[PDB]
């Protein structure tokens, strides 16, 4: 398919901002957090499911035909490029700039 | 509807032994437990036996309790009632009855829904 | 009121895991089976319907467990070939040689050891150039730096043989009896058996071998279809005739090596040296492929190209068919069965043998298959294929499939799918009006 | 039918063939044999032992002294008997299974110390 | 604890070929896929293949079929990408991610490796 | 006499001995021998008693039954049966009628057990 | 109280919780736990054929026909159940119970005959 990401969301800590991967089919939808100069990591490993060792903050929903990440905060080291995917197909990236 | 109908007949002698028997239709003939109630001419009624569903359990009242047979052929859905010796007191009009008793599975009914017309048992 | 009353013996049961039991009527099917009823009961289940889930059934981990235990069993009381790796000088042969096998025999002469250890024989063999690697005209073994070498038994045959798997007392066998049933969700037409079919344990990476053909129409089933990580079962509906054979005249030598072993070895080709090549009816393939196309057309679309490409790499045992013909283990390049393209005589595969193999993909057990001698004919049915989607796809109309395989719990899952093992719990509680 | 060939019937007529099911409940392969035939062993013991401790050791259909609770389920005995399936049951009871149980096994502690007394009455 | 490390940076010319490396360790590396992926040069990430080390079998993306060869070294646990006929367009970031069992979980994500091309 | 004392004797006399013949059923190569061997001991016992359930004879050696003897199978009468007769001659002379005793006490044992549960159903 | 829980206490105590120590009761290391659980198999099925010989198939509490002689125990009933454990009764009568269960067998064979007989009467 070809998955289309909001390419910049803004806010500031405690803004709780979401991000959506649109036109992804159902189930299996994993996410992504990339750090420039560092590989990236798993954050969503199916739809909500998340990694152990990894902070409850991000969490996962689906909404039919769209998915979506939410942040219970924007705390300031949390801040990096999110991929969303289904299968091998990648977003375009969201810079989440604090 | 549900429709019982007796045929016996009735003229025995006082130390005679006949037979009744009780043709059923219009529902399942072998989940209801079935019974003869008897009815003496111009008194009132009495319960004279009881078969299970299944035809292996008889129960009967004292005065009869040595004398009569009851049994069932559920393949045929027919009742009958086997009288042997008999008395004086036995003049009466008898009914087939529906109910009476039921299986632990099933619902309880301790009474009796269709009862037939009968068919009337003289002693001369 | 209503009182409590306990049966024992109610039709009740739940999944569960459980170790099945060996009956049968060699490596495999040996005398550990105990012997099969021949008269099979089959308890047909009305106005049931239960989930299956071909994908996560553990009698095929059962099943490939006993397989490896009764590979390793077989070749333990068997001769092993520690002092063959040794210096070889080849030559090539060219006696009689035919234009395709050129470079592929290769007469090798080796000091091998014999009855008393004081001396030393000059002895020959032939090996083939798949086992053959060379150090520094000197050639050595392929295995002599990755794995001990097993010579499997002479007298032990590689034929597979119908094994049935039996539940114990207190589990229960529920065979799905659907036509349609694609592995995975309710089955209305479920039926308990004491055991399985007759399952031959045929050992193939590529195209599927004898086995039990679908019954209405050819089934796709795969645990996600659009998963590319996910290997797709073909399951055919009619037979697709292949004919392999070995038409060289071999002969078998027995070299005496140590006190009461032997080594079986190629002695020479009386005739002339031909390639071992394998041929599939064109029109049938042609037609089951063709039947293939329509089925996967209902998954992607009535509006996609489907293509078929072979093989994108890896080793010899999954870019070609690997199988088991006669005791020779065959690779064949089935490259020139999957070259098409649809838009919504016979065929001939030339092969390699290998008598150095290293089975279940493992590292550090390595098998010498003895030679056979005389030619070799095997005729069999194709009853289905295992096929991997290739992903990344830019061209959004148009889909390839490539043969795949290689992990042969995939190609007992093509037997298992239509049954599941259950546990049976008898006792329960239900209101009654009845009262001790 | 044979094994099990009444799971899609009804409660009350699966329950007319019981002893179907209960007559059959009882190296690579040496050492997996003999411990499937001690799993059966065991489970069929623990359950013979569970309706022994409940007063029920040698029947199948054993009626109890223990009162339905509403709670468990509150169908009448034309929607459990006439139109269910044991498996449908199985399922629906199986949260307050092992309570049924531990009453079950009070119960008949009760009725075991009762009888006791009642043979010690001269 | 998993980790998968790769070889250092490399530049290479237009018609050259490259091959990663991707040793594992810390798990079976028989029973798990690995997958290749870029990240492209300032793009977001684009999947290239995975190869499936037990057999040795690979799924490549359409769009690098014929130029790139997967392979391994089950001996030393190590993984290779062979990139043969290079272009501008593939100077990228190039990384190694382990899968979750089957599937498309890309899970642990190794290191890294910059390919370099310029003339 | 101890086990299998009782062998030639009548099955009269024979009878009186059963819990004698009821002790006996019970007590990596031999390992694994003697562990089949025992779970093939305990399993045959265990088979005995559960078909002993099913017929309602639980717990007894002596278990009287609701099903009518059927001259067919041996028209003789008791006083050759108990009084003339070992268990061996006997068990040789019904071995042909066995399994249609064995379904009659089963289905015997299941209409005894519904009886039993209706009269209990009965306030 | 869980398993062996009574063990210090009353026997008129300790025999309530008969049912929480009755349900416990039930290559070369695979070797090793067959023996122990097929030990542990003959043992329970040992203890219940002797149940089973002596009538009380099915009972945790079984009541005999066999008077108690006072040889064994010359102690009054309180002595017994008021004042000492289980472990203290079976040493005080271990020498015994060789004798008892034998006299136990003898007469449930009686009875069983005596069953037998009224059986027939009619
Ligand atoms: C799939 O099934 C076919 C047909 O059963 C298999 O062909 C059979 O292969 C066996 C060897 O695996 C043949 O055995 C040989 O038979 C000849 C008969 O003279 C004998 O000389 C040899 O010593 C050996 O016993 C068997 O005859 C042959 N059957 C037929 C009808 O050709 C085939 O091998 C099976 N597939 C696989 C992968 O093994
Ligand atoms: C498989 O097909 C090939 C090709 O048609 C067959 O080859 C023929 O073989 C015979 C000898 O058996 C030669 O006389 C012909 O000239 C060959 N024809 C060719 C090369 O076109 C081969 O026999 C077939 N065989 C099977 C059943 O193994
Ligand atoms: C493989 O060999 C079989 C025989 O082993 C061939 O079978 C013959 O097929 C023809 C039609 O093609 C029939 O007329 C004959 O009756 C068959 N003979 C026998 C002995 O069965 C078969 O043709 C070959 N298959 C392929 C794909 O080449
Ligand atoms: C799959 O088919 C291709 C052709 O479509 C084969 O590619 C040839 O491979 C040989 C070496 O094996 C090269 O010498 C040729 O130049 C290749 N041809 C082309 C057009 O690329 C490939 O080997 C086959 N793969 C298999 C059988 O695994
Ligand atoms: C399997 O068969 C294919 C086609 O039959 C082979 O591809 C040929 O390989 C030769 C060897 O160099 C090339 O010269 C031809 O140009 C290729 N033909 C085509 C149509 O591409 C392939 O190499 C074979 N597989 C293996 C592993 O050798
Ligand atoms: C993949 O298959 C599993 C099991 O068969 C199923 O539960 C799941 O929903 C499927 N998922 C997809 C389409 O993402
Ligand atoms: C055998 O033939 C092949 C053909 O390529 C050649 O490479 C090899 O050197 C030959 N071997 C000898 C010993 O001549
Ligand atoms: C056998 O050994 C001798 C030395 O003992 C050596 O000269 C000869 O090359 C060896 N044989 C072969 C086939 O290499
Ligand atoms: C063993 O030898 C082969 C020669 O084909 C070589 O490719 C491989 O790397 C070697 N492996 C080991 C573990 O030595
Ligand atoms: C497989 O069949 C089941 C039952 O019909 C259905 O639930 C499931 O979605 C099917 N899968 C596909 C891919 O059609
Ligand atoms: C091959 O197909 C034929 C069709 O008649 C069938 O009879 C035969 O059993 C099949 N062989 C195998 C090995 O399955
Ligand atoms: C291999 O070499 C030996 C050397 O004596 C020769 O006799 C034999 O014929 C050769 N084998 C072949 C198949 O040409
Ligand atoms: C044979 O194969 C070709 C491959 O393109 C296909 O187009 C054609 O339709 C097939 N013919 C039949 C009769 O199936
Ligand atoms: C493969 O496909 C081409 C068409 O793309 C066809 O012409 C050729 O004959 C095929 N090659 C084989 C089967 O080796
Ligand atoms: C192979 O050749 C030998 C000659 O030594 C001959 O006796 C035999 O019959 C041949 N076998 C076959 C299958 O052609
Ligand atoms: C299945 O249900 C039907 C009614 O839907 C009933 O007539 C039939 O007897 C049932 N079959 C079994 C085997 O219980
Ligand atoms: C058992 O409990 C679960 C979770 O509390 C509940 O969802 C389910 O409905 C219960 N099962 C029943 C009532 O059969
Ligand atoms: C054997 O038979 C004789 C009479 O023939 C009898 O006295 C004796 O007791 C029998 N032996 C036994 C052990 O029954
Ligand atoms: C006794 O057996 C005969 C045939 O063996 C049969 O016809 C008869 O009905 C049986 N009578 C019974 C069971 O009373
Ligand atoms: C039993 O029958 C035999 C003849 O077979 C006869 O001698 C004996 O007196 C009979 N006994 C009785 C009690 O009828
Ligand atoms: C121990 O004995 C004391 C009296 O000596 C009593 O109070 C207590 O309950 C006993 N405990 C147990 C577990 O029997
Ligand atoms: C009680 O025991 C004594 C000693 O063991 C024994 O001699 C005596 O006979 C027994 N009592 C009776 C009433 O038999
Ligand atoms: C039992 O005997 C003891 C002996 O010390 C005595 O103290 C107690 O009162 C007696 N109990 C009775 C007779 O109930
Ligand atoms: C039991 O016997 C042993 C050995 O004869 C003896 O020491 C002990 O005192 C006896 N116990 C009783 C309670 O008689």
């Amino acid at each position: 398919s070809a998955l289309t990401q909001p390419a910049s969301v803004s806010g500031s800590p405690g803004q709780s901002i979401t991000i959506s991967c649109i036109g992804t089919s159902s189930d299996n939808v994993s996410w992504y957090q990339h750090h420039p100069g560092k590989a990236p990591k798993l954050m969503i490993y199916e739809v909500d499911n998340r990694p152990s060792g990894v902070s409850a903050r991000f969490s996962g929903s689906k909404s039919g035909n769209t998915a979506s990440l939410t942040i219970s905060g924007l705390q300031a080291e949390d801040e990096a490029d999110y991929y969303c995917s289904s299968y091998e197909v990648f977003g375009t990236g969201t810079k989440v700039t604090v | 509807e549900v429709q019982l109908v007796e045929t016996g007949g009735g003229l025995v002698q006082p130390g005679g032994s006949l037979k009744l028997s009780c043709r059923a239709s219009g529902y399942t003939f072998s989940s209801f437990a079935m019974s003869w109630v008897r009815q003496a001419p111009g008194k009132g009624l009495e319960w004279v036996s009881l078969i299970n569903d299944r035809g292996g359990l008889t129960f009967y009242v004292d005065s009869v309790k040595g004398r009569f047979t009851i049994s069932r052929d559920n393949s045929k859905n027919t009742l009958s009632l086997q009288m042997h010796s008999l008395r004086d007191g036995d003049t009466a009009v008898y009914y087939c009855a529906t109910g009476g008793m039921s299986s632990a599975l099933q619902s309880s009914k301790y009474y009796f829904d269709f009862w037939g017309q009968g068919a009337l048992v003289t002693v001369s | 009121n209503l009182w409590v009353t306990v049966y024992y013996g109610v039709p009740v049961w739940k999944d569960a895991e459980t170790t099945l039991f060996c009956a049968s009527d060699n490596v495999w099917a040996t005398h550990a089976c105990v012997p099969t009823d021949p008269n099979p009961q089959e308890i047909h289940l009305e106005n049931v319907t239960e989930e299956f889930n071909m994908w996560k059934n553990n009698m095929v981990e059962q099943m490939h467990t006993d397989i490896i235990s009764l590979w390793d069993q077989s070749l333990k009381p068997c001769v092993k070939l520690t002092p063959l790796c040794v210096t070889l000088q080849c030559t090539n042969v060219t006696n009689n040689i035919t234009d395709d096998m050129r470079g592929e025999l290769k007469n090798c002469s080796f000091n091998m050891t014999t009855e008393l250890r004081d001396k030393k024989q000059k002895v020959y063999s032939l090996f083939y150039r798949l086992d053959v690697v060379q150090i520094n005209k000197e050639y050595r073994l392929i295995n002599c730096n990755t794995s001990a070498i097993t010579q499997a038994c002479p007298k032990v045959s590689f034929e597979p043989i119908p094994i049935h798997y039996c539940a114990p007392a207190g589990f229960a066998i529920l065979k799905c009896k659907d036509k349609k049933f694609n592995g995975t969700g309710p089955c209305p037409s479920v039926s308990t058996v004491q055991c399985t079919h007759g399952i031959k344990p045929v050992v193939s990476t590529q195209l599927l071998l004898n086995g039990s053909l679908a019954e209405e129409e050819v089934m796709i089933r795969s645990e996600n279809i659009t998963n590319n990580a996910k290997n797709i079962l073909v399951q055919f509906n009619t037979p697709v005739q292949i004919n392999c054979t070995r038409p060289n005249n071999n002969t078998r030598k027995s070299i005496r090596i140590g006190p009461g072993q032997a080594f079986y070895a190629t002695g020479d080709i009386i005739g002339d040296i031909r390639q071992a090549h394998c041929n599939v009816s064109k029109a049938t393939w042609n037609e089951t492929l063709g039947k293939v196309v329509k089925q996967l057309r209902k998954h992607f679309g009535n509006n996609t190209i489907i293509r078929f490409a072979n093989s994108s790499g890896g080793d010899l045992e999954v870019t070609t068919h690997s199988f088991n013909c006669g005791g020779e283990f065959f690779y064949c390049n089935t490259s020139g069965l999957f070259n098409s393209t649809w838009i919504s005589d016979s065929i001939t595969l030339p092969c390699r043998i290998k008598q150095i193999i290293n089975m279940w993909q493992r590292i550090g057990q390595a098998m010498y298959a003895p030679p056979i001698q005389g030619v070799i004919r095997c005729v069999s049915n194709i009853t289905g294929l295992i096929l991997t989607r290739d992903g990344g796809s830019t061209n959004s109309t148009t889909e390839t499939f490539r043969p795949g395989g290689g992990d042969m719990r995939d190609n007992w899952r093509s037997e298992l799918y239509k049954y599941k093992v259950v546990k049976i719990e008898p006792l329960g509680v239900a209101p009654t009006r009845c009262k001790r | 039918l044979g094994f099990l060939g009444a799971a899609g019937s009804t409660m009350g007529a699966a329950s007319m063939t019981l002893t179907v099911q209960a007559r059959n409940l009882l190296t690579v392969w040496g050492i997996k044999q003999l411990q499937a035939r001690v799993l059966a062993v065991e489970r069929y013991l623990r359950d013979q032992q569970l309706l022994g401790i409940w007063g029920c050791s040698g029947k199948l259909i054993c009626c109890t002294n223990v009162p339905w609770n509403s709670s468990w389920s509150n169908r009448n005995l034309s929607e459990i008997w006439d139109n269910m399936t044991w498996l449908q049951w199985d399922k629906e009871i199986s949260n307050y299974t092992q309570i049924i149980y531990g009453l079950l096994e009070e119960s008949q502690n009760q009725q075991e110390k009762n009888e006791q007394d009642l043979l010690a009455l001269d | 604890q998993v980790q998968l490390v790769q070889s250092g940076a490399e530049v290479k010319k237009p018609g050259a070929s490259v091959k990663v490396s991707c040793k594992a360790s810390g798990y079976t590396f028989d029973d798990y896929y690995m997958h290749w992926v870029r990240q492209a040069p300032g793009q977001g990430l684009e999947w290239m293949g995975w190869m499936n080390p037990k057999t040795g079998g690979v799924n490549y993306a359409q769009r690098f079929q014929g130029r790139v060869t997967m392979t391994r070294d089950r001996s030393i646990d190590t993984a290779y990408m062979e990139l043969n006929s290079l272009r501008s367009d593939d100077t990228a970031m190039y990384y190694c991610a382990r899968d979750y069992g089957g599937g498309y979980p890309l899970d642990f994500w190794g290191q890294g490796t910059l390919v370099t091309v310029s003339s």
